[PDB]
């Protein structure tokens, strides 16, 4: 049972929570009709950037493309630690760019940088320069260890979740990670036809009409959220990090989906709304729901009810067709699903390994 | 009473004018779509007007509340100029309405220009009906000038 | 806890309250049903212009983007404590527009200003002038204390509330300001096309007070209060053209889906509405564990005798 699926449905009140760069709605073709949509990695912004990361996981990933900036940050948060010729090789080797007193520097890419990655390079490069190691051996007996690499994405968990891309630098042959958790795109359980805004920007200077006038779309939905967590590759990604401690990110990352919201345009629409059901399972391979709702739900008293009905009726078809056991646990505002009256009680079903 | 649906070729759909002269070969029409309602005295089919679907004189009750919808051409005279204000409005709705009905709520939805010119204004609320005989022959009278422009048509429905 | 939760079950005609360009009332799709709704900018411009705004938190902010009657405005108004050169120069390097005697000159767009917080930027400008400051050394002076800029903001309240956002000149860095409320759109919580009913209306707003009070330069968490109890006395008052709840959390939280499934009865909606609200409320903290303070005033949790009691209550944290 390395993996652990999380199943989601949340409604949300009329508002833009994803829009595109015609200021429009975010959408999706499912099962022939539009779908309003929030892309994934809308969410697993929101999530990174959230309070509830701060407080509970950590400090998250410092994402660039400008190494002049990041120098510059390098050279203030760690200036203290390292000489400034150890902090600028160490960010030369590992973008694979060159760090002088330029005020632009670009990398290939945008880069997700770990501040805590990068003193434990420092470290290195500094003892490789008094072991008169050149650059090509210390990154021959770098790539021996990277697991001890690894250790460093402790502090920046969101990395170890969602994976890094390098195509330059010592980046390429240490820094390449593959994401523990697989997120899909939250997509509503039902056909959508958006509404629209006519907004107008009343000038109090102006006698004639409004100074601007204009349109916004907008919706509501009962979006399908989904994601699994590799375990096996959670602890790995983290250094080789323990069973219970990759479960512990899980359960952050479960809370985080059932009430993590993008706010985008939250300030004039404020649709601040918990998920209204959570389930979670065990698996060996990872098992998505979104096609209990591929015939797209008709509303019978709301959206939401006929939603869940959807979505148990079709989890009891996988579950007995495929014979799929394993652990699971559902959590709502199959006897085999153990009912959980509350998602505190919930997660804690999940840290204990289901 | 016939209460009907009714089609008016594109052809002679044309201008306004065009559209009162399709149904006659009084009554009340208001245009949906031509698509039209059509209630008449008498059950209307012309090449010109085909008939989708035709009777019909309502029992009704003293004080039952009703939804209903209207266009109509409120004006005044000093030539027949609109009323424009939403409180002009709803103050003429219940004026021209008499003491056949209580305006409950309404929300006045001022509509496009038509073409002298008719500025229409469709009126969709609630009522209650206070006189029943009183709300009927207003009914198959109508409501409010350019009668024949579509104006006038007073629909009913209850909830 | 740092938001404060308001919401508010207020009961009016479902008519002639918020228009479109076809002058029809606007609305929305819930739960699969339509609603009528009022725009959170219509509640916002409803607030800021009413009487009462101006009695408690005081004047409103001028939004414009003419900025050549503008310029007129500011020298037929600061003519006296400042030279009518520096009260040009101070508008021209705030939008970026070369200021001129053009009588038409625009802004990039409508932006709320604060007659108070331009009589700042005069006196930066004026030691500018005297010390000699090149414009550009001026504006990493002035990014210094964005804070000691913020203050003039409790002259414009509203800006501070709803945010404001500047794409030209030397606003960019100085003036860009994240709104501190939060507002939904108020639908009602009922399908509207038995016996004749008014509408009920489900309004939603929230105030992150951290941010109120670095918007306002730094204020206390008093005075954040108070401007909050205000808010609520709008929210649950004004109509443009019955049930209020309040509760602290460290997130954000609405009660909009209390009404997804639309409430249904044949005479009277307010009463299945609360009743839905209160049914909605005890799942989701239970649920999730929320323990908050709140208070309710209703006529039929620390429920409140009056309005009044629970905007002190308020203003008294929990």
């Amino acid at each position: 049972s390395n993996f652990i699926n999380i199943h989601v449905l949340i409604s949300h009140s009329p508002s833009c929570l994803n829009r595109d760069d015609m200021n429009m709605q975010k959408d999706a073709i499912f099962g022939g009709k539009r779908r309003v949509r929030i892309s994934s990695q809308s969410l697993k912004r929101a999530m990174r950037k959230s309070g509830y990361y701060a407080q509970n996981i950590g400090e998250s990933s410092l994402r660039t493309i400008h190494l002049a900036q990041l120098r510059d940050v390098l050279r203030q948060k760690l200036g203290e630690r390292f000489d400034q010729k150890i902090i600028d090789k160490t960010l030369a080797l590992l973008s694979g760019k060159s760090v002088d007193e330029a005020e632009k520097i670009s990398a290939d890419a945008v880069t997700p940088w770990v501040v805590g990655e990068i003193a434990w390079f420092c470290e290195q490069v500094a003892k490789a320069e008094a072991d008169n190691l050149d650059d090509k051996k210390l990154l021959k007996v770098l790539k021996e260890d990277i697991a001890a690499i690894r250790v460093n994405l402790q502090q920046g968990v969101d990395i170890a979740l969602s994976g890094r891309m390098a195509t330059s630098g010592m980046m390429t042959e240490l820094g390449k990670v593959d994401g523990a958790m697989s997120i899909a795109h939250a997509i509503t359980t039902h056909q959508v036809d958006s509404d629209i805004d006519w907004f107008t920007a009343v000038d109090d200077l102006q006698e004639q009409g409004s100074a601007h006038l204009g349109t916004q779309e907008f919706s509501s939905g009962v979006f399908y959220r989904y994601a699994n967590i590799n375990l096996a590759q959670l602890q790995e990604n983290l250094g080789g990090a323990s069973r219970e401690q990759a479960l512990e990110i899980a359960t952050h990352v479960v809370h985080m989906l059932a009430t993590e919201v993008p706010g985008a345009k939250q300030r004039t629409y404020a649709a601040f709304n918990p998920a209204d059901m959570v389930m979670v399972n065990f698996s060996d391979m990872p098992l998505s729901m979104a096609n209990a709702f591929e015939k797209a739900v008709k509303a019978k008293d709301g959206f939401l009810q006929p939603s869940i009905q959807a979505f148990n009726q079709y989890w009891d078809r996988v579950a007995n067709g495929y014979g799929l056991n394993g652990a699971a646990a559902q959590f709502s505002l199959t006897a085999q699903v153990k009912q959980m009256p509350t998602l505190e009680q919930l997660k804690s079903w999940v840290r204990n390994n289901g | 009473m016939y209460l009907s649906k009714v089609i008016i070729a594109r052809a002679w759909s044309r201008d306004l004018y065009q559209l009162h002269q399709g149904l006659w070969h009084d009554f009340l029409f208001h245009v949906e779509k031509c698509h039209v309602l059509l209630q008449s005295a008498q059950m209307p089919s012309t090449a010109v007007a085909t008939v989708i679907k035709t009777q019909v004189e309502f029992q009704l009750q003293v004080g039952v509340p009703l939804y209903f919808r209207l266009r109509a051409n409120p004006i005044k005279t000093i030539c027949r100029v609109p009323l424009i204000k939403e409180a002009e409005q709803i103050a003429w709705l219940q004026r021209k309405l008499g003491n056949a009905a209580r305006v409950e709520d309404v929300h006045p939805i001022s509509e496009r220009p038509q073409y002298g010119k008719i500025q229409t204004v469709c009126f969709e609320g609630v009522l209650t009906i206070n006189d029943a005989p009183a709300l009927i022959d207003l009914v198959q009278q109508g409501i409010g000038p350019a009668k024949s422009m579509g104006c006038g048509l007073l629909s009913l429905a209850p909830l």
